[PDB]
């Protein structure tokens, strides 16, 4: 009968000393487990989100206006200095940008462009409220 | 990057600072193609698409220019002369 | 300007047979433990031939 909370919101939103359990063993283990533990919580952590150029809950897209290949470099220099600062160095010995690959074909997933194929300059609510207000007729006087 | 953007809307010819002058006319003169031209208009829109829906100089002025048409209205009628 | 053979060889023979352990951990111990992290993972492996 005890509710569980949610974590998310919703819609409505003798002698009895047995002769061998003294403990007096001394073992120091190797690897540490505090070390090996905060390695597993940190490899544990889950993949985050990539809800960019994907519909809203009133169907505009999400993201920002940016090109591509722009978005993806910028994606790659942001990788490289987030593991720069990990590494705790001030120039990364591996990075995601920079390479010796011609990789200028590369696309990202954008708010630039809806679900149609067409451009987001102007959002498509707007867009739909436009194309009905074009049809309205009017009380006589 | 074709993120870049470089706006119109202000005649090269009327640029007042002289090495921003030069620069313009160089990059339009070797790389018209390559260029993203927005208008005023466009950068408004781009700026309030979602959101819309001390010490101060004295001999600073802002300038425009007028477009207009001699019309000859001598009759009922109009004649644009120039 | 000046011979480099005898300096050269020198070199490479120390180089050659070094003390690195670091050959028989790839073949050996490696392995062994890739094997015992992949299927705890949170992404399992994808890999291609």
């Amino acid at each position: 009968m005890k509710r569980i909370p949610r974590k998310t919101k919703g819609k409505s939103s003798p002698a009895t000393t047995e002769p061998g359990t003294s403990n007096r063993e001394q073992y120091k283990a190797r690897p540490g487990i505090a070390s090996v533990q905060r390695a597993t919580e940190s490899a544990e952590m889950p993949m985050k989100n990539n809800d960019e150029g994907t519909p809203d809950k009133k169907g505009n897209t999400k993201g920002d206006l940016v090109n591509e290949h722009s978005e993806a470099k910028d994606e790659a220099d942001e990788a490289t200095k987030k593991q720069a600062k990990d590494t705790d160095k001030s120039k990364a010995q591996v990075t995601y940008s920079d390479t010796g690959i011609n990789n200028a074909n590369e696309l990202s997933r954008s708010g630039n462009v809806d679900n149609e194929g067409g451009s987001n300059q102007k959002p498509m609510s707007t867009r739909i409220a436009e194309a009905t207000s074009a049809i309205v007729s009017k009380h006589p006087a | 990057t074709p993120k870049c953007f470089v706006m119109s809307g202000v005649d090269i010819e009327s640029i007042p600072n002289e090495f921003i002058k030069l620069f313009y006319q160089r990059v339009k003169s070797v790389h018209a193609n390559i260029l993203n031209d927005i208008s005023p208009q466009i950068v408004s829109d781009m700026i309030n698409r979602k959101r819309l829906r001390s010490h101060v100089d004295v001999y600073k002025v802002d300038v425009v220019d007028m477009l207009f048409e001699v019309v000859d209205v001598a009759d009922g009628l109009r004649n644009v002369s120039r | 300007t000046q011979s480099l053979v005898s300096s050269m060889r020198g070199t490479l023979d120390k180089l050659k047979l070094i003390k690195s352990m670091t050959p028989m951990y790839l073949q050996q111990l490696a392995p062994v433990e890739l094997a015992v992290i992949a299927p705890m993972l949170p992404f399992p492996p994808f890999q291609v031939p």
